[PDB]
């Protein structure tokens, strides 16, 4: 990991229930999209954080109206991990807010992505940072994330990172993007711990789901 | 309860989010972080729900 810089990512978005729980991203005006274990009541959306504990004045905070977690989200195999949450009012978009395009085709094995997110940065340990921290990681093979995770890995979920551990994304992360060359194609999920040797980090597989998101956008 | 004396699984998804656990040691509920998925039993959203059905 390391610090973005503030406004840096301007579709990261903060899940906040009193505290930030989650993150997503702004994939329009007025929706989201993050994990469906992120699934709470009472979400307000956080825009233009970079301090989400301080107000630095970029920010826009927006209740949820709607969250739709996927039909088939699998609570047990964490498969079909995708929900998509409707804001109240629409966002204004501007140069430290904006949203992330979603993907034409699915990303390939050694495609490098920016992973990004507000959660724990020590492997084994706990330290929460104030700012948004961002994390270059590549994708793996699917052949490789299986061997990782033997019986757990469905057509849906991609591993990213790096074998050797030491950099990954951690608890407080989830719901947060996976961007490769500008377009939205992973949700971080899950993971056997973290920055752990041979556990890369599990993503949802946003590329199979970009004509759920569109057609649920469109009538919701 | 003897899920109430089992330690606290945040468990692989990574969320933050702060639920309750009985601590038998210290004989209160406590606060833990849980990942948002596979939740175990020593697991509430309240101390008062932790409390209620495990304080002993
Ligand atoms: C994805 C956001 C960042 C990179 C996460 N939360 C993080 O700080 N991870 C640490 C690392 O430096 O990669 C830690 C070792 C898991
Ligand atoms: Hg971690």
């Amino acid at each position: 990991g390391y610090t973005c810089g503030a406004n840096t990512v301007p579709y990261q978005v903060s899940l906040n229930s009193g505290y930030h729980f989650c993150g997503g991203s702004l994939i329009n005006s007025q929706w989201v999209v993050s994990a469906a274990h992120c699934y709470k009541s009472g979400i307000q959306v956080r825009l233009g954080e970079d301090n989400i504990n301080v107000v630095e004045g970029n920010e826009q905070f927006i209740s949820a109206s709607k969250s739709i977690v996927h039909p088939s989200y699998n609570s047990n195999t964490l498969n079909n991990d995708i929900m998509l949450i409707k804001l109240k009012s629409a966002a204004s978009l501007n140069s430290r807010v904006a949203s992330i395009s979603l993907p034409t085709s699915c990303a390939s094995a050694g495609t490098q992505c920016l992973i990004s997110g507000w959660g724990n940065t020590k492997s084994s340990g706990t330290s929460y940072p104030d700012v948004l921290k961002c994390l270059k990681a590549p994708i793996l093979s699917d052949s490789s994330c299986k061997s990782a995770y033997p019986g757990q890995i469905t057509s849906n979920m991609f591993c990213a990172g790096y074998l050797e551990g030491g950099k990954d994304s951690c608890q407080g992360d989830s719901g947060g993007p996976v961007v490769c060359s500008g377009k939205l194609q992973g949700i971080v999920s899950w993971g056997s711990g973290c920055a752990q040797k041979n556990k890369p980090g599990v993503y949802t597989k946003v590329c199979n789901y970009v004509s759920w998101i569109k057609q649920t956008i469109a009538s919701n | 309860p003897d899920f109430c004396l089992e330690p606290p699984y945040t468990g692989p998804c990574k969320a933050r989010i702060i639920r309750y656990f009985y601590n038998a040691k210290a004989g209160l509920c406590q606060t833990f972080v849980y990942g948002g998925c596979r939740a175990k039993r020593n697991n509430f959203k309240s101390a008062e729900d932790c409390m209620r059905t495990c304080g002993g």
